[PDB]
RNA sequence: AAGUCGGCUUCACCCCGGGACCCGUGAAAAGGACAGCUAAAUGUCCGUACCGAGAACUGACACAGGUGCCCCUAGCUGAAA
RNA sequence: UGUUCGGGUCGAAGCAGGGCUGUGAAGUCCUGUGGACCGUUCACAAACGAAAAUCCUGGUAAUAGUAGCAGCAAAGCAGGGUGAGACUCCCUGCCGCCGAAGGGGCCAGGUUUCCUCGGCAAUGUUCGUCAGCCGAGGGUUAGUCGGUCCUAAGACGUACCGUAAUUCGAGUACGCCGAAAGGGAAACAGGUUAAUAUUCCUGUACCAUUUAGCGUUUAGUCUGACGUCUCAGGGCAAGCCG
RNA sequence: UUAUGCUAUCAGGUGGAUGGCUCGGCUCAAGAGCUUAUGAAGGACGUGCCAAGCUGCGAUAAGCCCGGGGUAGGUGCAUGGAGCCAAUGAACCCGGGAUUUCCGAAUGGGACCUCUCCGUAGUGAUCAUUCAUGAUCGGGAACGCUCCGAAUUGAAACAUCUCAGUAGGAGCGGGAAAAGAAAUCAAUUGAGAUGCCGUAAGUAACGGCGAGUGAAACCGGCACAGUUCAAACCGAAUCCCUUCGGGGACAUGUGGUGUUGUAGGGCUGUUCAAACGUCUGGCGGUAAAAUCGAACUUGCCUGGAACGGCAGACCAUAGAGUGUGACAGUCACUUAGAUGUACGCCAAAAGACCGGAACAUGUCCCUGAGUACCGUGCGUUGGAUAUCGUGCGUGAAUCUGGGGGGCACCAACCUCCAAAACUAAAUACUCCUUGAGACCGAUAGCGAAAUAGUAGGGUGACCGAACGCUGAAAAGUAC
């Protein structure tokens, strides 16, 4: 229970919401050719360099 | 419009690709026909969604219909009769280009369309 | 067409111009409550061009000197 | 500038309706002061406490007890919730 | 469901007091007390989930290391954890 | 590239194989494949020719269905479920592991891993219907818990002065920061959720400031405020006995 | 049916070479060139109906308002669903506005806290002014100026030297900057501000006289431009702010005059009359999006589709090119050539204004000081006893004067007038705009054909990828 001010814990959470997936009607809008993007992590990995 | 500033391709054809929507507008011209022309003094015009065209290239060569839907990022017109039927059985339109069109009775339900034609 | 355009709103009244973006806002608060749900919107223009007409009352409320 | 954006409704935001709370997602950036006076001015309801948190969305979510009662729902009624 | 009683011990916790040692002397400041009682109003901001490790940290890993044995721990045997 | 003369959707380049010519570098043709470009004369240029550099980049073998999936904690079995599929997921029983740590609490750190539902291509050293994995949705509520306040070692800012000069430099003066394990105003028990709870709810409290009334200094002291070792007395959580 | 294998070909898989294509890159040329306290660049966070990245935007948040151009569609990269907007003229483009969170020069205080504390609501620091007000700060691809300043390396070692005033550092600073109107260069008698280019010339000069380093003038060009103070004489005759009342500066001198070498100016007298320049003025040019712009979409053949072949018809101040279902002057956008254009910029006629130029006379007055010079030390230079700088020391003269003429001094001759100030153009550069190309063509060309300084790596300073392509049309495979 690391203590984060209101800043730190705003960025995590911008980490946290991109973390998602490529909506499926993206993909379907693209023709397949926007399938992902370079902000997709896992929580346990290199962290995030954020905080 | 591409001046003779450029007459490299990659230039031409980029103004084309990166062309604004009031540029990509021009880009829907069709020949008019003989009568529309003599009474225009211009020849060519604008394909608008309504107007009566002649398609006179591909496969659906004759054919005369009024114009369903334009897009301009597309370039690209549909005619009430060129569809493409799908494997559903379905009929789909297929789009054509509108330089392979020719206009024989032009839509003037829009009062700025004769100065839009010419001037 | 839209909600409601520039002539109108400069056509309206200080207290007008003020009670149609009171309504506006509280259409948009509703609006926004039923997606908060997940479900889709009704209507899924209509948030948008809400917060536009809101954007352009705000506007002509500040050219005229009211905020 | 209005603090309070919408109402919170998932099924525990919806729980509070009957104990005369009421959940909003407010504006990060205001506190509590600012929040009651927003929902006093928005609904003309006497509020008698509130309660704020900051989400992982990155949202503010303010609890609103009411004095009166029966006003979180007349104000649910008045937004469309119920 | 009972819910009533007694006794023993008590660490590793609390209170209190003594002694010894130092060519070693073991912080500061805010705050508090010494004159306050009654009533009403106010108490904003940030954190708060969960892991805290032989799978949630770190060592590229669901790593026999390290961070942390950091702080706690029942009965018998036994001086004993 | 300049220039001359051409070929191509009646099928260019490229590719696989072959025929012929040439000492050869190579050229040409044929078949297939391919779907839009390609040559040629005389000249001129160059980022112009690869088998090698423990060459570079990519792709891919043998090794090999091999090593590993054992050693520090040898753990599973029966019956019943679920499911297309069960050593491996769920229940009951039996048999086990840790039991001064492998349990409990929490710092830093992590950052959603938490909860529910739906999945199983990858991840998981096997499998998998399971999962810290994948997808969707939800979840963190404070006057009293911390931070916040104070100052510590010690930083930083401004000024002064130095320096060719500075974002550089010691000191001084004035400020300001520096402890989630030092100091410190105050809240408890119970309940409630799937996930929050001294925070929400019930009950019963408490503290601080401002205001209003009722009264006023004792004022400068004490407290905060302290090392190591050792010991007595009293109490008590835990423990034990009738 | 000889297994395990071996060699060649073929079919398929894997793979992603080759070819073809390319909205990208690179290089060169021509333009244009500052911005921010009226809060920039940059960053953080937010912002979309379904939205994760990028891009845009800022709680009015892929956007709001006005004018012009454009006109029938629009809703970014990025044709998915559902809606919304648009003939009340949207989208789009040109111009002008509004909104514009937090950090950031960041500037009320504090930041391992992009937030937080006081709220007396914030002119942070240093400065100018009368104390109304104002200036400075950060950013900008390179270029510019000032100052500080290596080593590798070469000398086949190495120390002076070279590398090199390079690399790097600090400060300043604009569209350019610096320089700039001779105390000059010459040589027997001349020229006449500065910069930049060519040449002188690898010459003179320096140098373990080794290696190496290395000018200038003359001359030919580009472009041309000259002036302002200090003082003499006069003595408040002036300048600034202003609420138009007045206030401030100023006799320690505001202003006038004056500005220089075969001396000039002042003071006294005479003559000729007034050139340059500043302001107004806007004939007219330049000038936004943009507008118009000839002539085939004719027959047959091939084909999925003609821009092809074979007949036929035309335009050309337009046969540059690109798109379009295969090769297009005549299908579309264009092109050649004409038009138009708000704000702006230059700008001629014509007016208003301070005023300019010669001579005579001379026990007359003035003409820049720790300066010029010199001694000594060091750096630097080709600068050699003869470069420039600057540390220490020393230190003048006043037109009957002073400096220079490559060691010092004497003489002659020639030449200039420092120690105060400004000054266009010719020049440099490339963030940016346009154009072009014997350039590259996806392991190339920028690292990046950009969801690329990204993923990823490093505590950090920093290092840093890979990935292009269905088809004419999704007709993206019904049952
Ligand atoms: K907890
Ligand atoms: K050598
Ligand atoms: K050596
Ligand atoms: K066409
Ligand atoms: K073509
Ligand atoms: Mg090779
Ligand atoms: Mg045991
Ligand atoms: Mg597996
Ligand atoms: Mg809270
Ligand atoms: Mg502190
Ligand atoms: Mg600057
Ligand atoms: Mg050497
Ligand atoms: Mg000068
Ligand atoms: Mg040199
Ligand atoms: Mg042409
Ligand atoms: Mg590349
Ligand atoms: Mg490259």
């Amino acid at each position: 229970m690391s203590h984060n001010m209101k800043g730190q814990k705003k960025r995590l959470a911008k980490a946290h919401k991109q973390n998602t997936r490529v909506p499926v009607w993206v993909i379907v809008k693209t023709n397949r050719k926007v399938v992902s993007h370079p902000r997709r992590r896992h929580w346990r990995r290199r962290s995030l360099d954020v905080k | 419009m591409i001046a003779m500033v450029s007459k490299q391709p990659r230039k031409q054809r980029k103004a084309r690709y990166a062309a604004p929507l009031h540029i990509r507008q021009k880009f829907m011209g069709a020949r008019l026909s003989e009568a529309l022309t003599k009474e225009y003094g211009t020849r060519s015009a604008a394909v608008i969604t309504g107007d009566t065209v002649k398609v006179m290239r591909g496969d659906f060569k004759g054919t005369e219909g009024k114009v369903q839907s334009v897009s301009l990022m597309d370039g690209t017109i549909t005619v009430d009769g060129v569809i493409s039927t799908k494997v559903d059985g379905t009929e789909v339109p297929r789009p054509l280009n509108p330089s392979n069109v020719m206009i024989t009775k032009l839509e003037m339900k829009d009062g700025r369309r004769a100065s839009s034609i010419k001037k | 067409m839209a909600i409601l355009r520039t002539s109108e709103i400069r056509t309206m009244t200080i207290e007008e111009r003020a009670d149609e973006l009171e309504n506006l806002n509280n259409e948009l608060v509703r609006e926004r409550a039923l997606t908060s749900a997940g479900g889709a919107p009704e209507n899924p223009g209509r948030i948008g061009e809400i917060r536009r007409t809101i954007a352009r009352i705000k506007t002509i409320q500040h050219e005229l000197n009211e905020i | 500038m209005s603090s309070i954006n919408y109402p919170f409704v998932t099924e525990k935001a919806m729980m509070l309706l009957d104990e005369n709370k009421l959940q909003f997602i407010v504006d990060t950036r205001s506190n509590k002061k600012q929040i009651l006076e927003d929902v006093e001015k928005m609904y003309g309801f006497k509020v008698k406490s509130v309660r704020t948190m900051t989400t992982m969305k990155g949202m503010k979510k303010a609890v609103l007890a009411f004095e009166e009662p029966e006003a979180a729902h007349e104000i649910a009624t008045r937004i469309g919730l119920m």
